[PDB]
């Protein structure tokens, strides 16, 4: 185990900063002139239309957010391997390198097609 | 035993959503809690059966995480000419 | 050792496409497939754990079948882009591993590994083919979703992830149903087969034959291991070999009428799973995937693209081999004896009385009854008048892979004698 | 334990409950978010530390990103699209719903098991023996799984 | 009287020929194609199932 303890500590220092957020937001919120909307009713550049309609977006988002999962999922399994790695010895070694290779494997394929297309 | 219970609720819920929306994205989005609600199941039971219900898991939540990225793939890759995002209206096989 | 070959050539395979154009990556795949195939042969019968990977009698049964059915697929396609091969090679070992294994996390990610691929293949891109590919995914996430709960119950219920743990009370009940019903689907035993008709008509017709043959052979063996009861069987069978047979009379498109066809036959199978045997189960889908692959063989050499029920008639005209071939399947899959397809039946019929499950027993064979009649309507079709409908001859090649197929059929039609000693449990 | 226990398990439930009923896209997504936190947190709870924090790192911080980025990309201006002959099917959704509750249920209910075996807060240090030990199989399983996943996508988007 | 009577038996089993297509084409409209439908219809199956199984 580990101390439960520091856990919860972590709690209520999301609860402290959380406060000091919202605290924030909130004077700025509540003080400040007003002239009801007829006209902020616009976005940014040229009055209303800040450019055009846009419909549709490439792929490429796409492809960069793919490619994160996937190797995320590759990071979490090399943390348990980082942490123990004299205990599994140099058959460790050649489990690490097997799976390393096979999303490098991944990674090529990726590479020589593209990141923008 | 009141968390392994929740894990069955939750799998309700689940189906609830599966049945439900009328949306492909919502759809598959629903799926993905359902492979939460296992996943807590198997934890769940690795305190009593120790250990391997931990590693068990992991391997789990990495099955989810490909069939997410190839699932999504294919949802982009078929309504990307076309903005009418239901689910139904795949109505042309039948016969 | 199978694995070997496959998993290093996948790898392999990868980075290479890149060098050789789309035509040396097809003659680089039909060949590692059929090396796979050699390495099972010199080692037939000799078992090797590892643990988690696990070679049985079954598995070398299983996956025997598995790649013929992917290397026939392999041969035809011609298309563009070098994955519409590297794909095939890829769901192979993902059936070679979801055979050799009985370890319940292992299981998933296998099953996985040949579903993924195959949602993909399910395009050359035709408006109907990303349709099916839909339908075929939606509903998998589900049935996989089903798979991933019940393993995560069953956990609870043994204490041990391996199948053949002891067994109990209410939840050791419960979860053994719901690893069902994720092997069940994709297999396609009623009701779960749904998808089988949209997608079997839908996608283009080489990587059906793929689907048809090896995807349900690969699924059929993870199903037998599990140690299915007497009572979900006797449900699963009914309904598969009552919504099959009817339903198929009401169809008039090649495609969806084998698709019911094969809910039909996956109900038949599934009565050998009562004692289980793979000698009895191992001998019927050999004779189901020999006619079948045949049958559908002939279906891609007339177009890749959905045919009416006209479209098959007046094939013995045009060329007499094939003729013949698609004749001789069509009875195959009829259960006629001395075509092997009654000894198909015959020993997974005779497993069930063994075991003693009557009623069950019976529908089965009344239906069977019934299945002549969209059967001769195809298997006779043959020969009268050809009308203006595609036709093109094919290799070489196909043609006489079609006739050996023919040939292999109604051999052991007369002569079961042969391959039934060594399909054994030991072997 | 039920003090603080039942609370976290009732938002447990509720966030399930918003991610399934409300009508835009986005605010059901991000309702998601916050359920797998409150999971992360329950995993935590329960004797199994690692799981948790790769439960935010994977699940809510990938995962859930790719989702959105599909949202955004194509719009999602309603989460209930079509008012369509299938609108009698409400009903029989929430009917069997509550059916496969009940079956889970049953199975569930009276078990008997023991609590005792600690897992030792499921730290990487005790995970890593099985991990690339019993499991090394199924490790690279997974990352071949992982492989394929990578050359599918690319191929299903982007005709290659 | 008798020959007529023939006839119409033989004509009274194609009935039951058709009654084998009608039965059929009642299974096949349930492939209807809407896909929540099918999703609909799984989960009523596999509940079934779940509560033949004990």
């Amino acid at each position: 185990m580990a101390p439960i303890q520091e856990y919860v500590g972590t709690l209520i220092y999301v609860g402290v900063a959380l406060f000091i957020g919202v605290a924030a937001l909130l004077v700025g919120a509540l003080l400040g002139p007003k002239k009801p909307g007829r006209a902020k009713l616009m976005p940014y550049e040229s009055g209303n239309d800040p450019a055009g309609e846009v419909k549709r977006f490439p792929v490429h988002f796409y492809v960069v957010a793919m490619l994160f999962i996937l190797f995320d999922v590759e990071v979490a399994f090399l943390w348990p391997y980082a942490v123990s790695a004299g205990g599994l010895g140099l058959y460790g070694f050649l489990g690490v390198l097997a799976f390393t290779l096979l999303l490098f494997v991944g990674f090529l394929y990726e590479w020589w097609k593209g990141v923008m297309r | 035993m009141s968390y392994l219970l929740t894990s069955a609720l939750l799998f309700a819920l689940g189906v609830y959503g599966v049945l439900t929306r009328r949306t492909a994205i919502l759809v598959f989005l629903s799926i993905e809690l359902m492979l939460n609600a296992a996943n807590l199941s198997l934890v769940g039971f690795a305190r009593a059966y120790g250990l391997d219900g931990q590693v068990a898991a992991l391997m789990v939540i990495a099955v989810a995480a490909a069939e997410v990225a190839v699932g999504l793939g294919l949802i982009v890759a078929i309504f990307r000419h076309r903005e009418s995002t239901a689910v139904d209206d795949l109505s042309e096989l039948r016969g | 050792m199978t694995l070997a070959i496959l998993a290093v050539f996948s790898v392999a395979l990868t980075l290479l496409g890149f060098v050789l154009p789309p035509q040396g990556v097809k003659r680089a795949t039909l060949l590692g497939l059929a090396l796979a195939l050699a390495s099972l042969l010199l080692t037939w019968g000799k078992p090797f754990a590892f643990g988690p990977y696990a070679v049985d009698g079954v598995s070398q049964v299983f996956t025997l079948l598995a790649l013929l059915g992917a290397l026939w697929t392999v041969g035809l396609v011609r298309s563009g882009r070098f994955e519409f091969y590297l794909l095939v090679l890829y769901a192979a070992l993902g059936m070679h591993l979801l055979a050799s294994t009985r370890h319940l996390l292992l299981m998933l990610v296998a099953l996985e590994a040949l579903s993924l691929p195959l949602y993909a293949l399910a395009t050359w891109r035709r408006g109907q083919g990303l349709e099916a590919a839909l339908k075929y995914f939606l509903l998998g996430a589900l049935a996989a979703a089903f798979f991933l709960y019940g393993a995560a119950l069953f956990y609870g219920a043994t204490g041990s992830l391996v199948l053949g743990a002891p067994g109990e009370g209410p939840l050791y009940a419960l979860a053994l149903g719901l690893l069902l019903v994720g092997l069940g689907f994709k297999a396609a035993l009623a009701p779960f087969h749904f998808w089988t008709p949209d997608v079997y008509q839908g996608s283009p017709t080489p990587v059906v034959l793929f689907m048809a043959t090896s995807v349900k052979a690969a699924a059929f063996a993870a199903l037998l291991r599990v140690a299915a009861p007497p009572e979900a069987l006797a449900l699963l069978v009914a309904l598969s070999v009552v919504v099959g047979n009817l339903a198929a009379l009401a169809q008039k498109e090649a495609k969806r009428l084998l698709a019911y066809s094969s809910i039909a036959h996956a109900g038949y199978m599934a009565l050998a799973l009562y004692t289980g045997n793979a000698q009895a189960l191992g001998f019927y889908l050999l004779t189901y995937v020999l006619a079948t692959g045949l049958a559908f063989a002939v279906l891609s050499q007339i177009s890749p693209d959905r045919v009416p029920l006209e479209a098959l008639r007046g094939l013995y005209r045009k060329d007499p081999l094939l003729g013949l071939a698609f004749l001789v399947a069509m009875l195959s899959l009829l259960g006629l004896p001395p075509l092997a397809g009654f000894w198909g039946k015959y020993l997974a019929f005779a497993e069930a009385a063994r075991a003693g499950a009557w009623g069950v027993l019976v529908l089965a064979l009344v239906t069977s009854a019934v299945s002549a009649y969209y059967y001769l309507g195809l298997g006779l079709a043959v020969f009268a008048r050809p009308e203006e409908t595609p036709f093109r001859p094919g290799p070489p090649w196909a043609r006489a892979a079609v006739v050996a197929a023919g040939v292999l059929l109604l051999a052991l039609g007369l002569l079961p004698g042969l391959v039934l000693p060594a399909l054994a449990a030991g072997g | 334990m039920s003090l603080l226990e039942g609370l976290a398990l009732f938002l447990l439930l509720l966030s399930g409950v918003l991610v399934v009923t409300l009508r835009n896209a986005i605010h059901a997504a991000l309702a998601l978010i916050l359920n797998f936190l409150v999971l992360a947190g329950v995993y935590v709870a329960l004797d199994a530390r690692f799981l948790g924090f790769i439960q935010v790192i994977v699940y809510a911080g990938a995962i859930v990103v790719l989702f959105l980025f599909v949202i955004m990309l194509l719009f999602a201006a309603q989460g209930e699209i079509g008012f369509d002959p299938l609108v009698r099917s409400r009903p029989l959704a929430a009917l069997l719903a509550l059916g496969v509750a009940g079956i889970l249920a049953a199975g569930l209910w009276g078990l008997d098991l023991a609590f005792t075996q600690d897992l030792k807060g499921g730290l990487p240090q005790a995970l890593g023996p099985l991990l690339y030990g019993d499991w090394l199989f199924v490790l690279l399983a997974v990352g071949f799984l992982l492989m394929a996943a990578t050359v599918v996508a690319v191929a299903l988007v982007e005709p290659g | 009287a008798l020959f007529y009577g023939d006839r119409g038996l033989l004509s009274g089993y194609f009935g039951l020929g058709g009654a084998a297509r009608s039965l059929g084409q009642g299974l096949a409209r349930l492939q209807t194609g809407y896909l929540r439908v099918y999703a609909l219809l799984f989960v009523l199956g596999a509940l079934l199932l779940l509560g033949v199984m004990r």
